[PDB]
């Protein structure tokens, strides 16, 4: 597909089949097929999890400073006080977690052999792709085209890259992001990050 | 079947034998000869672990303390024995050790002694007098059955353990109450982070 | 007393040699031969003090019970008896073990 | 606190050692003349003496008996930062440097005469190679799990 960097020959084995190929492969990862399979689910997961997580830490602190529903801040989220302990919670999200990711773990190593529900014997999964399990989890019954799994990808890695900047100006400033991004608004100029220290 | 969907069974697994499930992630029984004293040592376990579970749980529920209490008399000098609520005369250390060991000894001697390979898990005969092992259809049947509720005894006991461990002086039962008591605070996640 | 407890060990212990451990003794002592040397016994490498005394060993009891046997099982109910009565007579309280 | 340890600004032989310090410093600043490039040395090294002795006070370690600081390798959480961090530096540049090098070697070794290569280092090929070690642990991770980190 596109290159990358203009100039540059793309990766012999990147040959453009995958959704979202761009030939950006300089420190040679990916010369492996077994790696290239493993690394595209990784990018998967790891995306679509941080898509989540922007959302969750961006739209509560705009829909606050609005001034319509007060929520703490995603920093000190963990807190605040809630109807049970956080070990508790921890120990739920552990074996569900525990139990979904075994699951999609075996999806991933023999592919087509745990689309048959374990109790109610006559419901299963069609058949399809790895990493697009597609049916109930496709509720909507959107056709997964080409485009739609470039859009994907594509926000994925932007919410990566957000993620990683909140994290990052949270750390340097103890501030939030948005009331950092209105701090720079006020006066572009003297509010970047070369302006401090 | 498996214990696992998608996971190749072994090939000295194939589903014969009673509570054959395909589960060995070592390997530990190639060896047909391992595989079989696995096999007699596992139903001697869970025989054990089901004929000690009612007894661990029918005290606690009676006024009488716990399974761990109970032993404590031992180490006190001069210590008697209890029985229901009444002491028994010939209750000591020493004495009641040796007829443990003398009895005991006895009888799995007697039991080493079989030689026909069935027999050693499966004697049947004097064993049996209901003759529910009459039929043949029914005797897979009542093995499955057994075998699973001896591995379910035998993951109680380490609950049984575990939860002693983590409370020391505590029975199951008050066990059990304390976590109906709150169920949203009383958990094993207080315990696994500190 | 000593003479009852030591009479009780060593009955006990004479008891379980004679009636119960003899085959699996036998057994067990069977398997393992005599020592050998270079794939010889002592007395067939040319060793005559390493000679088996096979007259000693010959009883008339119907089972084959000998006096190495009774020698062996009485010497362990002596030590189990006087383990007995040494622990017994002093005070030692464990205290909580 | 840790095996009859004194957290090291508590400990007074601490202060003492710092005194020592700069009296001895003072006695050969007493020497030259206020203007002179000597004297501003010497008060520099006392600022820098006085600096370390405050970031070493703060920074929460425990001097013993006779005033000095001790490191604790144990894993205790309160003092990672003495061994377990600069560990872990340490093992990601030494997994850097060997992969490297052992990249480099494994591409030079296709050709005919590899000694020429060992002896004549070739600068564009190690310069390719060099920058692929930023990403050691993965690499090494798949090749094991591949089986290609092993001969046979
Ligand atoms: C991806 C994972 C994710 C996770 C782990 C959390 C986690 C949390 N959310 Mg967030 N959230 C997310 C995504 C996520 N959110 C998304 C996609 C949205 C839609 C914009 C929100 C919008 C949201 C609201 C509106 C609120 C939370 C609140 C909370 C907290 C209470 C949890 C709960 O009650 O259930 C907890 C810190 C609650 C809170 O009290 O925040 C402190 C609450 O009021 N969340
Ligand atoms: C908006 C970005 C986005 C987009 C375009 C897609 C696109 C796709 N998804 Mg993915 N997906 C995403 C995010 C996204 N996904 C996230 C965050 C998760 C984790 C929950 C998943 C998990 C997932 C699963 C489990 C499956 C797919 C599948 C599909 C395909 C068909 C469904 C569809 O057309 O979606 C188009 C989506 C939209 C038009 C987005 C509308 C806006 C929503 C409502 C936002 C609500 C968020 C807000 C903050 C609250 C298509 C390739 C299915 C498939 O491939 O089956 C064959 C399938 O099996 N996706
Ligand atoms: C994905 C896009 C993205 C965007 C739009 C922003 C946007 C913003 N950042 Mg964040 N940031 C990001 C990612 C991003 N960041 C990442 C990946 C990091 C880690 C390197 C940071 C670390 C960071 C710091 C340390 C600071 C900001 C601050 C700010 C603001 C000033 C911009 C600036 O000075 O340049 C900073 C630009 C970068 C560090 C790299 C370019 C961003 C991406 C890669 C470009 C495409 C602005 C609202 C400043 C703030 O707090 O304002 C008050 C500030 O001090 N950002
Ligand atoms: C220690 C007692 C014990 C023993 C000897 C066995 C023995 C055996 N099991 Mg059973 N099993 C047990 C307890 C035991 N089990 C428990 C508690 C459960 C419930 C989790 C099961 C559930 C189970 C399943 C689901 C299956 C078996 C099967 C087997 C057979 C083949 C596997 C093997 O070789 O294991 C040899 C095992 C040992 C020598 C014990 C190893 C213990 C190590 C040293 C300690 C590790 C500590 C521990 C994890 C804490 C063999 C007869 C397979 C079968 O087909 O049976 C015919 C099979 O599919 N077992
Ligand atoms: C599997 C082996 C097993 C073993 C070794 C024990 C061992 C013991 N039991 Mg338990 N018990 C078991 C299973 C077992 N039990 C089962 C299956 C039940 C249900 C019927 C019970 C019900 C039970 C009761 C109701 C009591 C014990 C008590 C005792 C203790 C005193 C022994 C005694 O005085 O007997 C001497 C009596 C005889 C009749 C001699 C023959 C001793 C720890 C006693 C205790 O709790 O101590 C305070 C007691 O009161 N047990
Ligand atoms: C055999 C089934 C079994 C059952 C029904 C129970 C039941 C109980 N356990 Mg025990 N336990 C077991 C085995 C079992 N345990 C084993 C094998 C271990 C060793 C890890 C423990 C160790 C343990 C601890 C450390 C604690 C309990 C406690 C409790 C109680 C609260 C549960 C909880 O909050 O988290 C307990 C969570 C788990 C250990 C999951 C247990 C599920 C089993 C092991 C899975 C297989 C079960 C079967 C197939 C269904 C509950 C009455 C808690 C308590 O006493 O609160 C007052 C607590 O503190 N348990
Ligand atoms: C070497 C051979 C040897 C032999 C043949 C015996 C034999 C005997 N000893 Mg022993 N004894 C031995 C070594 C030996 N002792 C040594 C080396 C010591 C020194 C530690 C003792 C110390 C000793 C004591 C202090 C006593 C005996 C007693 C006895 C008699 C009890 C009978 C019995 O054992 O059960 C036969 C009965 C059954 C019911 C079966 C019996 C005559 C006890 C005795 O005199 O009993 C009356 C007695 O009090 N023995
Ligand atoms: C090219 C990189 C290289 C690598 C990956 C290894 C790898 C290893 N060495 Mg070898 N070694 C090397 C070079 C290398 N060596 C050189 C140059 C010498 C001569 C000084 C030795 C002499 C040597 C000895 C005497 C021993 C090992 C041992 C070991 C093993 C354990 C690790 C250790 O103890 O380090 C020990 C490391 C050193 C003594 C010095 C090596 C570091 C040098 C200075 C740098 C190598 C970098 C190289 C110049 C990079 C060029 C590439 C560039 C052009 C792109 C391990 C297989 C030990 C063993 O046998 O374990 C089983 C051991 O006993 N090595
Ligand atoms: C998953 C993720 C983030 C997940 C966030 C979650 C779950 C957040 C959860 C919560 O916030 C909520 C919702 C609400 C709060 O109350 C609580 C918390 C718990 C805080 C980020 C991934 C973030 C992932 C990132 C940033 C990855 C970046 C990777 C890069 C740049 C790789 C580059 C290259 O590999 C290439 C592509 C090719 C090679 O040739 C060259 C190199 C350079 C090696
Ligand atoms: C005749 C007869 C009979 C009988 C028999 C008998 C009765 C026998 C006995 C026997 C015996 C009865 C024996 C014994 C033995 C013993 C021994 C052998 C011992 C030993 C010992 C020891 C060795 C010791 C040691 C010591 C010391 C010295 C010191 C201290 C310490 C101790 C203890 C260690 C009958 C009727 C049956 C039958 C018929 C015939
Ligand atoms: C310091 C610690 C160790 C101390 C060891 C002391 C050992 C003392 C041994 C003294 C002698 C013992 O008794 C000895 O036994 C041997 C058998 O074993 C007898 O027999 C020996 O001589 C006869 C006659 O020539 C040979 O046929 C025979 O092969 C030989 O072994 C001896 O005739 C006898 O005298």
């Amino acid at each position: 597909k596109g290159e990358w960097l203009p100039g540059l020959a793309s990766p012999d084995y990147l040959t453009g089949s995958l959704a979202g190929d761009n030939g950006f492969d300089p420190l040679g990862l990916a010369e492996d097929p077994e790696n290239l399979k493993w690394f595209v689910q990784a990018e998967l997961v790891n995306g679509r999890w941080a898509m989540l997580g922007v959302a969750g830490m961006l739209l509560p602190e705009v829909f606050t400073k609005i001034g319509i529903i007060n929520v703490p801040e995603w920093y000190d989220a963990g807190k605040e006080q809630y109807f049970a302990s956080s070990s508790t919670l921890f120990v739920i999200e552990f074996i569900l977690f525990h139990y979904v990711e075994i699951r999609r773990w075996q999806d991933i190593k023999n592919p087509g052999s745990v689309n048959q529900d374990p109790i109610f014997k006559q419901y299963s999964l069609p058949k399809g792709e790895v990493g697009y399990p597609g049916g109930i989890f496709n509720p909507l019954n959107f056709a997964p085209t080409q485009e739609a799994k470039e859009k994907e990808l594509a926000n994925g890695r932007l919410a990566m890259l957000a993620f990683l900047g909140f994290v990052v100006q949270h750390n340097v400033t103890g501030k939030g992001p948005f009331e950092n991004l209105l701090q720079h608004l006020s006066d572009p100029w003297h509010n970047t990050i070369v302006q401090t220290f | 079947a498996h214990w696992m969907p998608g996971e190749p069974r072994p090939a000295y697994l194939d589903g014969s034998a009673p509570g054959d499930f395909g589960f060995d992630p070592l390997g530990l029984g190639e060896v047909p000869a391992n595989l079989e004293r696995y096999k007699e040592s596992e139903l001697i376990h869970c025989r054990w672990a089901m004929l000690a579970v009612p007894g661990i749980l029918v005290p606690e529920a009676l006024g009488y303390g716990n399974w761990v209490k109970a032993q404590e008399w031992a180490a006190l000098p001069g210590g008697q024995a209890t029985y229901l609520g009444n002491p028994v005369p010939w209750g000591t250390l020493p004495t009641i050790l040796a007829i443990e060991f003398l009895a005991i000894a006895f009888v799995e001697h007697q039991r080493s002694m079989e030689k026909d390979p069935e027999k050693k898990k499966y004697p049947g005969g004097a064993f049996d007098p209901l003759g529910y092992s009459k039929d043949p259809k029914k005797l897979e049947e009542l093995k499955v059955k057994e075998i699973k509720n001896g591995r379910l005894a035998l993951l109680a006991f380490v609950g049984f353990c575990v939860q002693q461990s983590a409370y020391p002086g505590t029975g199951p039962l008050e066990n059990l109450a304390t976590h109906l008591a709150d169920p949203w605070h009383n958990n094993i996640g207080d315990i696994v982070i500190p | 007393s000593p003479s009852i407890v030591i009479s009780l060990s060593t009955g006990l212990s004479l008891f379980l040699g004679r009636f119960v451990f003899f085959n699996f003794q036998r057994e067990n002592v069977a398997k393992q031969g005599l020592p050998e040397q270079n794939g010889k016994t002592h007395f067939e490498a040319g060793d005559d003090r390493a000679k088996e005394y096979v007259s000693l060993l010959k009883s008339n009891d119907p089972i084959g019970f000998n006096i190495v046997d009774v020698l062996a099982w009485g010497s362990i109910g002596h030590i189990v008896a006087y383990y007995i009565l040494a622990t017994s007579s002093n005070g030692y309280d464990p205290s909580f073990f | 606190d840790i095996s009859g340890l004194t957290p090291c600004k508590d400990s007074k032989q601490f202060a003492k050692r710092e005194k020592q310090q700069i009296k001895k410093l003072e006695s050969s600043l007493k020497l030259y003349a206020p203007e002179s490039a000597p004297a501003l040395a010497l008060n520099a090294q006392i600022e820098k003496t006085k600096r370390r002795f405050d970031n070493y006070g703060k920074y929460g370690l425990l001097c013993g008996s006779d005033g000095l600081p001790h490191l604790i390798v144990n894993g205790d959480q309160r003092h990672w930062g003495e061994f377990i961090t600069p560990g872990i530096l340490f093992l990601y540049i030494a997994g850097w440097i060997g992969w490297v090098g052992r990249s480099y070697l494994i591409a030079i070794s296709g050709e005919k005469k590899p000694a020429m290569k060992e002896i004549i280092i070739d600068v564009p090929l190690a310069s390719r190679i060099i920058f692929r070690g930023f990403i050691w642990p993965v690499a090494a991770y798949r090749e094991f799990l591949n089986g290609d980190l092993i001969a046979k």
